[PDB]
């Protein structure tokens, strides 16, 4: 057994497998009578803002989710040979990170929003 | 090539934060019916077993110099102490002229530390008043202008409160854990100078047993080091920052107040006491402390030896004792069963150095009107304790700091330091970080969602 | 000083106050205001 963050230094082949190690873990249970008042309820919310957006795209109560969006926005200039079995995480975080708003957005209206309207006009018949 | 975004969650990236710790504390000794300054009923029973994750293939960059956490543990522990002193009594009724004479009696030759003051006070009944006596330190009366008048040290800044005779000052550990969504990463690298990267970086589901010692000068009771004696620093060139010392093997220091005090108990009002002390049975001796002369300087050239690799290689190292400055600052203080102690660390810290069962007695001063955190307008008067005191420590660090060198190079002294408390803290809690971990990620895959 | 139209309205007013020391007094003097002081039943 691996525990929490066990795969931190593993490939992304190998760290994908744990995720719901680290899944459980989002989620635990005047001086130090204010102080976990306090904290917990950031604990709450830091969690259902995730798993809310997760979910306005139309990955709801999956951990692995795969969509049909094409990858021009965000610029790997890298084949998947060298990404799942040569890179970890931790590094892949410092290539992307300026580009994780220009995805998050063609992930909420060229998907999931445009679909769910083709499908409610396919249900009419 | 027919890549598209897939979202994965519950990926292992974290990124620095700052948050609010809580308490973790064993059960052997938190059931006992003692009250400490340092509350445990606010606090939840720590883990039967603590669980060690190590890190393979980690590397994190570590600053012991700009930790949030050593700011949390000096805040949590002020408000700790300002929170223990309230219920109990005040002492305002006490600032009234003092008929002062000498003590005298059996003087070893401590002539005038002991005085022998005579007062009016207030009784139960608003209409009456009582007369008594009681003895007072030299450094805690001042003269007014064969019987003198005097005064109490702080009857002109603020009225201040009694310590509760109910508590005890004696340290406990303490345990700091993270909430949910943040982890805490400990460095096991044994040569690691708390700032740079570390190659062993392990996860730690919380911190280890903390005890909140409050001296100057010296560190007692620490963390001792693993391989050899570590000096670390924000800034080696720079003369205005302190430099931290770590012990490989601490050295043994006793202290103990030869006098038998008696303690007595005078109503000042209405369910309100206050505690004099009334005669000293026996013989009257000053307090000192001592230190083995040998270990003592074993311990210094090892320090020597270890300081020499930052500087020079032909140079001499000097050692000197302290500047001047307020009492607290130049000399060693702590405390010892609940007495105050002020020792003069001056044959300590003489020695020079050159590259080519005795023990030393450090006499020590008492104080009852204390002044601590730096603050002003609050004291806390420790009442007399009955009988003779004895405590047996260990010396596991110190606190140096260097002067403004001349020529450039050939000679530099150090003498010790201190006076913030953040520095006996930074200590300990130097291999410690907390992150806050991120769990949406996203990469490509080759899926295509079915239409 | 002048007092030409302002009338009376500043006191000069002489009372005993404690001091640090519990059982001393001071003997110490004010101006107050004439809509802040009141009767009660030269040197007034
Ligand atoms: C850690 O690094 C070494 C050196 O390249 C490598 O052999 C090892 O496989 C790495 N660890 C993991 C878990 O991949
Ligand atoms: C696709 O990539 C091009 C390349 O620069 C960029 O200009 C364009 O904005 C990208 N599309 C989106 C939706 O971001
Ligand atoms: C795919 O990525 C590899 C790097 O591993 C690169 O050598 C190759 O040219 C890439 N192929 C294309 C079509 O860009
Ligand atoms: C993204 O923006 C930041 C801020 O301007 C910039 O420092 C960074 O270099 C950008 N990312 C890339 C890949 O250039
Ligand atoms: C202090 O003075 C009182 C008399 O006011 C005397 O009874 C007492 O013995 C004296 N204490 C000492 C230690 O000399
Ligand atoms: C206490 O008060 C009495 C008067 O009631 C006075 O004679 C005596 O000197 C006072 N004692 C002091 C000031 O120590
Ligand atoms: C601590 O050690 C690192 C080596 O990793 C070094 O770069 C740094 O300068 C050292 N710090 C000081 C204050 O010398
Ligand atoms: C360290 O001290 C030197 C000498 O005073 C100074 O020039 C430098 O700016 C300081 N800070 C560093 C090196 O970060
Ligand atoms: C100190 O005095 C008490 C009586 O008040 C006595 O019981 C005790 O033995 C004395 N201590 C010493 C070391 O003589
Ligand atoms: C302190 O006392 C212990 C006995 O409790 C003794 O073994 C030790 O040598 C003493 N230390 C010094 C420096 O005398
Ligand atoms: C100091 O000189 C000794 C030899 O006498 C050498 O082993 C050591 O590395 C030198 N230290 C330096 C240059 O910092
Ligand atoms: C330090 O030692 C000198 C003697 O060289 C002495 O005059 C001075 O008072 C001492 N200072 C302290 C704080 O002990
Ligand atoms: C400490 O000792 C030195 C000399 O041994 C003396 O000058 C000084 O007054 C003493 N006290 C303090 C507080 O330095
Ligand atoms: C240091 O030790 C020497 C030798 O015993 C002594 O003469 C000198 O006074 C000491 N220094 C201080 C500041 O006491
Ligand atoms: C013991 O201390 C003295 C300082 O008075 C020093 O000169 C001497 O070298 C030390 N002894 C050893 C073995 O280091
Ligand atoms: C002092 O250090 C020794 C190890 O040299 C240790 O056994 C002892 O418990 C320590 N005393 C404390 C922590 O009070
Ligand atoms: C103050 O008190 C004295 C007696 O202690 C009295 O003679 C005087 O009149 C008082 N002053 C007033 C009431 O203004």
């Amino acid at each position: 057994f691996l525990g929490f963050l066990g795969a931190a230094g593993s490939t992304m082949g190998a760290a994908s497998m744990t995720l719901t190690v680290q899944a459980r873990n989002l989620l635990s249970g005047t001086v130090w009578g204010i102080k976990q008042l306090q904290a917990r309820v950031l604990a709450v919310e830091r969690y259902l803002r995730d798993q809310q957006l997760l979910g306005i795209w139309g990955c709801s109560g999956k951990l692995i989710c795969c969509t049909n969006v094409p990858w021009n926005s965000s610029w790997s200039n890298r084949n998947l040979s060298e990404i799942w079995d040569n890179m970890t995480w931790l590094q892949w975080d410092k290539e992307i990170s300026n580009y994780t708003q220009i995805i998050y957005g063609l992930l909420e209206e060229s998907q999931n929003q445009q679909e769910k309207n083709e499908q409610d006009l396919l249900a009419l018949d | 090539e027919n890549l598209w975004v897939t979202v994965y969650y519950g990926v292992p990236v974290w990124k620095d934060a700052e948050t609010t710790l809580f308490c973790a504390s064993d059960a052997k000794a938190y059931e006992t019916e003692k009250h400490n300054v340092w509350a445990t009923h606010a606090c939840v029973p720590t883990d039967p077993n603590p669980q060690e994750i190590h890190l393979e293939n980690v590397t994190e960059e570590f600053n012991m110099w700009k930790n949030n956490m050593v700011e949390q543990m000096h805040t949590d522990i002020i408000s700790l102490w300002d929170q223990s002193l309230k219920p109990c009594v005040k002492l305002t009724p006490l600032c009234v002229t003092l008929q002062c004479t000498n003590v005298t009696n059996n003087i070893t030759d401590m002539r005038g530390e002991l005085k022998n003051c005579s007062f009016n006070m207030t009784t139960e009944l608003r209409d009456k008043k009582q007369k008594v006596y009681s003895l007072f330190y030299r450094l805690d009366v001042v003269q007014i202008n064969s019987n003198k008048e005097y005064r109490l040290i702080n009857c002109n800044t603020s009225a201040c409160t009694q310590a509760c005779p109910k508590v005890s000052f004696e340290p406990i550990p303490i345990h700091y854990c993270a909430p949910a969504g943040f982890a805490i990463l400990k460095c096991k690298d044994k040569k690691f100078n708390g700032t740079g990267p570390c190659p062993s970086v392990s996860t730690v589901q919380c911190t280890h047993g903390i005890k909140p010692v409050v001296s100057t000068q010296l560190l007692l009771n620490g963390s001792l080091a693993e391989e050899e004696v570590m000096i670390r620093s924000e800034n080696i060139t720079n003369n205005a920052k302190n430099i931290l010392v770590q012990f490989n093997t601490p050295v043994q220091i006793n202290c103990t107040r030869p006098n038998n005090n008696t303690r007595k108990s005078i109503r000042i009002g209405p369910g309100q006491a206050f505690y004099a002390t009334g005669d000293i049975i026996g013989d009257i001796r000053q307090a000192h402390c001592n230190v083995s002369k040998a270990t003592w300087n074993e311990t210094l050239g090892k320090v020597v030896k270890q300081l020499r690799k930052h500087f020079g290689n032909n140079t001499i190292i000097r050692f000197a004792n302290s500047s001047g400055g307020d009492l607290e600052v130049t000399t060693h203080s702590f405390n010892c069963g609940g007495e105050f102690f002020y020792c003069n660390t001056s044959g300590l810290f003489n020695s020079t150095w050159i590259s080519n069962n005795d023990s030393i007695t450090l006499p020590c001063r008492i104080k009852q009107i204390i002044n601590m955190w730096q603050r002003i307008g609050q004291c806390m008067y420790a009442p007399p304790i009955q009988g003779v005191i004895r405590c047996v420590s260990n010396i596991t660090g110190l606190i140096l700091t260097r002067d403004g060198g001349s020529t450039n190079s050939t000679t530099e002294t150090f003498r010790p330091g201190g006076g913030d408390m953040r520095d006996n803290w930074r200590s300990e809690l130097y291999k410690y970080k907390v992150v806050k971990i991120e769990p949406l990620g996203v990469a490509p895959t080759r899926c295509k969602r079915r239409v | 000083n002048i007092t030409d139209d302002m009338r009376g309205e500043l006191k000069n007013c002489s009372f005993n106050m404690t001091t640090e020391l519990r059982d001393k007094k001071q003997k110490v003097y004010s101006l107050f205001y004439r809509l802040d002081v009141v009767q009660i039943n030269s040197n007034k």
